């Protein structure tokens, strides 16, 4: 895969089929499927991190539902982003 | 093939190598990856189908994440995007 | 003792009491949570109070639970903590009530959902012999309680660790597989295992890392031996004993094989397992249906699972007898129940929604859809003769048409083309059939709805190999336009409006009707529109905007266009648009609508559009003024309408004056007073528009009036998002009143400049560099000047304001605006002015050693880091990014550029080109 050549976990072959079957535009660049294959994998880090914050502040291992949901509210960025 | 699932795991160990993500949570998870893309995806598509364009580049991607995005995670998340794209093509 | 006097007193119906009961409790709990939450646990356990009084105390446990337990829980009051005694006693109390199957079922699931709110915080910090627990029970008391709380709590305990290398993964399974393989468990029994073996079917679909030998083994002998047992299950029999039960039994299987199908890897599930399994679901459906005599929807929430297993098989080959298996049951489960029926013929709306495709509720009939669109084609063409075959044969069923009729819509929505050469017999003889449906008098009213809607499939899917096709496009379509017209029944008009967006899917009514016919048959929409529009409301309203939009779009550009038609057409996109100006998809398409109908135009045609539409603009401006000009959804929608009036100027020179002399006041009273954002984007989007396309001559006096609003909205309390579109108004001031603007444009540039420095507002600094660019290309010496003189915090503004523009250049917006910006950009190169040579700007961005991802939480010790590079070097590396993406006009425009630099050297372009990147010559020789 393409992922490890820019540096990213993210699928960017696939991220880069997804772009072409959507009919989302004639032609996708090359440099397209890389880079929001990297916001994408930037947005899982983040809400991640907060998820994971939330369970380490009740000594939790495991990111449960609870977690996640409580992380976004929190964070007023996410909130506006993903309600 | 693709769901994410595999991946949100391997982001999340090197934020936390030591915690563990439920299913139901993961499926909330891929539920926004998705509706990230999708929401980013169509406003790349009206930037593309405006700028008088064919092509969806790196251009109509940092103006959709720049648009949808609020504060510092569209400062964020581009840099992100561009340091990848830059270590690409490279 | 007190809590039973709180527990009467708020559960009694009057409200003093309650509140008095409730605020007390709290009072009692703010002090003494362990003695509150001690006497609640108490009033649960002793069976001797009534049920009421029990309920009522878990009840109580669930709320009080959430504010007093623990931090983790966002409603915790922070007054006090139940003490770590307490907290061991009621934890106690809840399983020994949960699994305990001679409590009460209000009781076992009360106490329940207690240990659900519970185990998400104290599992397994404060909890640990939670699982230990319902393990105990499950295996040695076989509670069927405990199985329904294990999994309840399931995916939120049991780690990836303690599923596959803990023993809870194994433990659960021969649980699971204990009770199915004991041909004597109940079916509340084995329906409880088997949702619990979705529960573990979950855990084992994704885990950390599949590549563990443990891991990767110990799932194959599960599904293996899940297979093996579900394929058992099915073959049981259970007669009439209990049909409820036994429907659930065979969803659960089925939501498994679906499962276990398509969420696992295509080794696990084989094809002699899923012909196996094939064989089985179909007579299942039969089954299914047959014990069809909340019973119904018990068969219908059944019969999503067993058609969802055989969409997931749907590639194996079927059997004419297994085809006629799956039609027969599919339609007696896709016909509309008696609920539906009335539901759609009382409210239409709720029909149109539906069929739009827009409504949430997911039945067998959306599952029948996914289970024809996915067959394959040397399945899908057999299967059309088979709904074919039924149709001509089920004519004279009305029981059974309509539903018929869908299925052979859900067959002609599949991509791929039915083929073969019987189909050419069977397509005539179902062609003839929908003609007998349109002509027959006492039709009923949803088979009539139906075959108007699978008319245009049945002609878009044989396109082709069917001769005539236009005449029966023609001849179709102008029967269901006529029925729609007498008819005093809203579902088949709308049906009829739905019917006529499919035919424009594949035809093109102008060539196919004709001149004559196309403009009759916009004339027939138009009056089917104003019918249903009466009552339209929610989705229609949306719908009605989709379907005039094909009636605009096929109106004559030659000469003698039906003028009746265009101010017909006029009169429905404000009709519908004014019913619900909130609606967003109403707003997009009908100024879509209303940008097409004025897309050319003519001076007299246009004077006639504006006469007719701008008196009612205005009072709908002029009724928000008592409102102080407030987020009125139609002032909005009105203020949206006149930039799109005002945008699509006539031809032959400016707007006419009675625009100005009427929307000027109107909007500059907008501008001046109104506090609302949405309203001043708006407002200062059609006033820029009116100050640009309108004569100076009969503008000029109103020049003052300009200036009063422009002054308000440069800097006050307006925010940057209010004043997104002063941009555009500057620049419209500056073109058309340039000469009388020369002394005030030091002061108006200078507080554009410190918006545009301050805003990070994507859209407000795209807009406020139009000034800049403008100026630039205007004059690009005397915007330096200007720049270079003016301070901002104790700083140059051309350093500033540079960088701002270079930045926001990678995001622009536009090819006019990119155009616009090259140029400007462009000039500033070639002035090669000294202090510009001065200026930097961050060039690429470094970044940091490692691979971490820099998330916001990092930008303290890790922030983003630029190369300074001089401006000069990041303007042409810019443009040569800009060649790149896009690989007279932009390409035209930055190659030109490349070109007369490169016949000069100008600005040191030689030094330039030798520090860019080699991948950047590569493209840079492109022009050179």
């Amino acid at each position: 895969s393409r992922s490890a050549k820019a540096g990213l976990t993210f699928p960017v072959g696939r991220v880069h089929r997804l772009l072409r079957r959507g009919n989302y535009a004639q032609r996708i660049g090359s440099g397209a499927p890389v880079y929001l294959t990297a916001v994408l994998e930037y947005l899982a880090a983040e809400i991640l991190e907060l998820a994971g914050n939330a369970a380490r502040d009740n000594k939790k291992t495991r990111i449960i539902p609870r977690h996640l949901q409580l992380a976004i509210r929190n964070d007023d960025e996410l909130n506006k982003l993903l309600g | 093939k693709e769901t994410y699932s595999s991946y949100i795991y391997k982001v999340l160990k090197q934020t936390h190598p030591d915690t563990g993500i439920s299913q139901k949570s993961m499926s909330i998870l891929n539920s926004f990856v998705n509706d990230i893309f999708e929401r980013i995806a169509t406003e790349a598509s009206k930037l593309a189908a405006y700028n008088k364009k064919s092509t969806i580049s790196a251009r109509e991607i940092q103006t959709a994440v720049r648009l949808i995005l609020p504060g510092e995670l569209a400062k964020h998340a581009v840099s992100e995007g561009t340091r990848a794209v830059t270590k690409y093509s490279s | 003792m007190d809590i039973n006097e709180l527990i009467i007193g708020a559960q009694s119906a009057d409200k003093h009491t309650r509140e008095v009961a409730e605020t007390q409790l709290l009072q009692w709990c703010d002090s003494d949570a362990s003695q509150v939450f001690k006497a609640l646990a108490n009033v649960a356990l002793q069976h001797e109070a009534s049920l009421e009084s029990r309920q009522f105390a878990l009840l109580s446990l669930r709320k009080l639970i959430t504010m007093y337990w623990s931090p983790g829980f966002e409603s915790y009051r922070s007054t006090s903590n139940v003490e770590i005694d307490v907290k061991d006693f009621i934890r106690e109390v809840l399983l020994k009530l949960c699994l305990n199957d001679n409590e009460n079922t209000k009781i076992k699931n009360g106490a329940s959902y207690c240990i659900v709110q519970i185990s998400a915080v104290d599992f397994p910090d404060q909890w640990p012999q939670l699982l230990t627990v319902i393990y105990d029970a499950i295996s040695h008391q076989h509670s069927l309680n405990a199985m329904s709380l294990l999994n309840e709590i399931y995916d939120d305990v049991v780690s990836e660790e303690m599923f596959f290398e803990g023993g809870i993964g194994l433990a659960t399974m021969e649980i699971v597989f204990k009770v199915l393989n004991t041909e004597t468990s109940t079916l509340i029994a084995k329906i409880a295992a088997l949702k619990l073996l979705k529960a573990c079917l979950l855990q084992m679909s994704s885990h950390n890392e599949y590549d563990e030998a443990s891991r990767k083994s110990f799932v194959s002998q599960c599904l293996a031996t899940s297979l093996q047992i579900l394929g058992q299950l099915l073959t049981l029999n259970f007669g009439n004993v209990d049909v409820i039960s036994q429907l659930k039994f065979k969803s659960i299987i089925y939501e498994n094989l679906v499962f276990i199908k398509n969420d696992f890897s295509r080794k696990h599930f084989s094809s002699e397992l899923q012909k196996q399994f094939k064989i089985m679901a179909i007579q299942d459906l039969e089954n299914v249906t047959h014990i069809n005599a909340p019973l119904l929807e018990t068969v219908h929430d059944c019969s999503i699972y067993i058609v969802e297993f055989l969409t997931s098989v749907c590639t194996l080959q079927f059997s004419v007898e297994e085809m006629n298996k799956i039609i027969t049951s599919l339609t007696i489960l896709c016909q509309l129940s008696s609920e539906t029926r009335e539901i759609w013929t009382s409210d239409f709306n709720t029909f149109v929604s539906k069929e739009t495709g827009l409504a949430a509720s997911y039945n067998v009939r959306d599952q029948a859809n996914e289970f024809f669109t996915s067959l394959p084609n040397p399945q899908l063409s057999l299967i059309f003769k088979v709904v074919s075959n039924d149709i001509e044969h089920s004519t004279c069923n009305y029981s059974t048409l309509e539903s018929l009729l869908y299925l052979l819509q859900c067959i002609l929505l599949n991509d791929d083309e039915i083929t073969g050469e019987n189909i050419d017999q069977s397509l005539q003889i179902l062609i003839k059939t929908l003609e007998n449906i349109l002509v027959s008098q006492e039709i009923p009213e949803l088979i009539l709805a139906r075959a108007i809607l699978t008319i245009p499939r049945v002609l878009d899917k044989f396109i082709d190999a069917l001769p005539d096709i236009k005449p029966l496009t023609s001849a179709f379509l102008a029967k269901s336009l006529n029925l729609a017209l007498k008819s005093d029944k809203e579902l088949i008009k709308s049906a009829t409006l739905i019917a006529f967006t499919y035919y424009c899917y594949f035809a093109e009514l102008d060539s196919v009707l004709g001149p004559e016919v196309c403009s009759e048959t916009q004339e027939k929409v138009i009056r089917i529109i104003n019918q249903v529009s009466s009552d339209a409301e929610e989705d229609t309203n949306g719908a009605l905007m989709e379907v005039l939009s094909q009636v605009i779009s096929y109106n004559p550009k030659e000469p003698h266009s039906r003028k009746e038609i265009l101010q017909a057409e006029f009169h429905l996109v404000f009709t519908i648009s004014s019913e619900d100006p909130a609606n967003v998809q109403v707003v997009v398409q009908s100024q879509e609508c209303l940008e097409k109908l004025l897309d050319n135009i003519n001076m007299d045609n246009y004077k006639n559009y504006i006469e007719l539409c701008l008196p009612s603009f205005i009072n709908v401006l002029d009724s928000n003024n008592a409102n102080n000009y407030r987020y009125s959804p139609l002032l909005s929608l009105v203020l949206e309408f006149i930039t799109v009036f005002l945008k699509k100027k006539p031809n032959d020179g400016f707007l006419p004056d009675e625009i100005n002399q009427y929307l000027f006041e109107p909007l500059a009273k907008v501008l001046a007073f109104s506090t609302e954002d949405e309203t001043l984007q708006l407002a200062t989007e059609a006033f820029s528009y009116l100050i640009f396309n309108t004569d100076t001559r009969a503008m000029e006096p109103r020049l003052m009036d300009i200036m009063k609003v422009l002054e308000r909205l440069l800097s006050l309390e307006v925010s940057d998002s209010a004043a997104m579109n002063v941009g555009p108004l500057v620049v419209a001031i500056f073109t058309r009143f340039s000469k009388e603007i020369q002394p005030l444009i030091g002061r108006i540039l200078e507080a554009v400049v410190v918006r545009l420095i301050k805003t990070q507002n994507i859209s407000t600094e795209q807009n406020l560099l139009s000034v800049l660019c403008f100026l630039t290309c205007n004059d690009p010496k005397q915007t330096v000047d200007f720049l270079s003189s003016f301070q901002i915090d104790n700083t140059d503004a051309l350093t500033l304001v540079m960088r701002k523009w270079i930045e926001a250049f990678e995001v622009i917006r536009g090819e006019k605006r990119i155009k616009e910006n090259i140029v400007a950009l462009s000039n500033l190169f070639f002035l090669n002015d000294k202090r510009l040579q001065k200026v930097v700007v961050n060039g690429n961005l470094i970044p940091y050693e490692g691979d971490l991802i820099i998330t916001r939480s990092m930008a303290k010790k890790m922030p983003d880091r630029y190369v300074q590079v001089p401006l000069y070097t990041k303007i042409i590396k810019l443009f040569v990014s800009e060649l790149s993406f896009q690989s007279e006009s932009v390409v035209q425009l930055l190659v030109r550029f490349f070109k007369e630099v490169a016949s000069k050297d100008v600005s040191g372009f030689h030094c330039i080109y030798e520090t860019l990147s080699d991948s950047e010559r590569k493209v840079l020789s492109e022009a050179l």
